[PDB]
């Protein structure tokens, strides 16, 4: 199969920047890319076909072109609306192959999150599981990396996380990560602790709280 | 104008098989070639297979995995594509869209070559596939116990939407309810906190509201 590369993973631009997003094909294909742009929770959206053309109803502030292994996807002049996902996409021979796709953010200044720690509540281990909620708040770019420990226990594989969209106001971006555990895997252990590594904090922010107080 | 509506299923068991349906309207259907493409949570696209029109031959091709495993089939002047998926696992669950791949200038596909290569011009909207056991349900709220922050954890249900409010609309201020995530059980959980000064520790709750099941709940969240 051919296999489709695009780079940057994410890009933080601002309205009025021009920009510039890339694929890269793992064998030559002349012209025969696609571009798609995807919005949270929508299908994708046809922008450019073979490479260059642009797509009938789509803006002329977005252009593509490519050389048979790398296409560039150009948006000038970014507007509003064209804060989202961009797909690219080879037709050139079966089966069809998508990148990974580029998200394409709104810039501001670096924000450190605030960070809290939930215990669980006393009626969920009633029923017999333990959820604990580390919540990051407001903070920009949305990259961050949160480590649950328990008892000191660095944990890997339980845990699931949920981000916002980038808030329409401030540009910032929350995040949830969901630590679950067996009741009973909760009460053999004490220290529950999420720990918060973000470009705005000068080292690792902690916090914690133990069992029962 | 031209439309495409993906049905088929949200939570469908394990092994069973499974037919998902795509309705077109505003164009004529049978000219068109047709791909399903599906994208599993937090992943990318990933193309299943497609089906040719009937004066293309009609055949169909899929991408490595999904030979022998799923089917297409159409039918024309019922104008709808099929996706059949035999013996359905979790790693099937995603949302499937249905796409047809645009004609060219002349109202043609490609002379040379494979042919379809003037974009995917319309896409369903999707139809979400989670392959579980588990069933339909309303969910179970949670307190998140207590610059402060509080919320609830909306915890185990299917399917989406839920709607979540504070203090029946009147705390807006610093509330952020989070996208829905799928478990490994099948079900959906979600929290929605809010930043509170922790002095004012004035009342809070959390008003929940999952209509698939008819449920409401109101709970309070106190330190």
């Amino acid at each position: 199969d051919i296999h489709m590369t695009q780079s940057p993973v994410s890009l933080s631009a601002s309205v009025g920047d021009r920009v510039t997003i890339t694929c890269r094909a793992s064998h030559f294909i002349a012209n025969y890319v696609n571009w798609y742009q995807q919005k949270p929770g929508k299908a994708p959206t046809l922008l450019i076909f073979e490479s260059s053309t642009l797509q009938r109803g789509v803006p002329s502030r977005f252009s593509a072109y490519g050389d048979g292994t790398e296409f560039t996807l150009s948006i000038n002049t970014l507007q509003p609306e064209d804060f989202a996902s961009y797909i690219c996409q080879q037709s050139h021979s079966p089966p069809v192959t998508f990148g990974a796709g580029t998200r394409v953010d709104q810039k501001r200044t670096v924000a450190a999150p605030s960070v809290f720690i939930f215990p669980p509540s006393d009626e969920q281990l009633k029923s017999g599981t333990a959820s604990v909620v580390c919540l990051l708040n407001n903070f920009y770019p949305r990259e961050a990396k949160v480590q649950w420990k328990v008892d000191n226990a660095l944990q890997s594989g339980n845990s699931q996380e949920s981000v916002t969209e980038q808030d329409s106001k401030d540009s910032t971006y929350s995040l949830s990560s969901t630590l679950t555990l067996s009741k009973a895997d909760y009460e053999k252990h004490k220290v529950y602790a999420c720990e918060v590594t973000h470009q705005g904090l000068s080292s690792p922010v902690t916090k914690s709280f133990n069992r029962g107080e | 104008a031209e439309q495409l509506v993906e049905s088929g299923g949200g939570l469908v068991p394990p092994g069973r098989s499974l037919r998902l349906s795509c309705s077109a309207s505003g164009f004529y259907f049978p000219d068109y070639a047709m791909a399903w493409v599906r994208q599993a949570p937090g992943q990318g696209l990933q193309w299943v297979g497609f089906m040719r029109g009937w004066a293309y031959g009609g055949s169909a091709q899929f991408a490595a995995f999904a030979v022998g495993k799923f089917a297409i089939s159409r039918d024309d002047g019922r104008n709808v594509v099929y996706l059949d998926v035999k013996n359905p696992t979790f790693e099937d669950t995603g949302v499937y869209f249905c796409a047809r791949e645009q004609r060219n200038k002349d109202y043609r596909y490609g002379q040379e070559g494979f042919g379809y290569s003037y974009g995917m011009d319309v896409w369903g909207r999707g139809t979400t596939v989670v392959v579980s056991t588990a069933s339909t349900k309303g969910p179970s709220v949670f307190p998140l116990a207590p610059t402060a922050a509080l919320g609830c954890l909306v915890k185990d249900y299917f399917p989406e939407p839920v709607t979540v409010s504070w203090n029946s609309g009147a705390l807006t201020s610093g509330v952020h309810t989070f996208p829905a995530v799928l478990q490994s059980s099948g079900l959906y959980s979600l929290s929605s906190v809010v930043t509170v000064p922790s002095s004012s520790l004035q009342t809070y709750i959390c008003n929940v509201n999952h209509k698939p099941s008819n449920t409401k709940v109101d709970k309070r969240v106190e330190p």
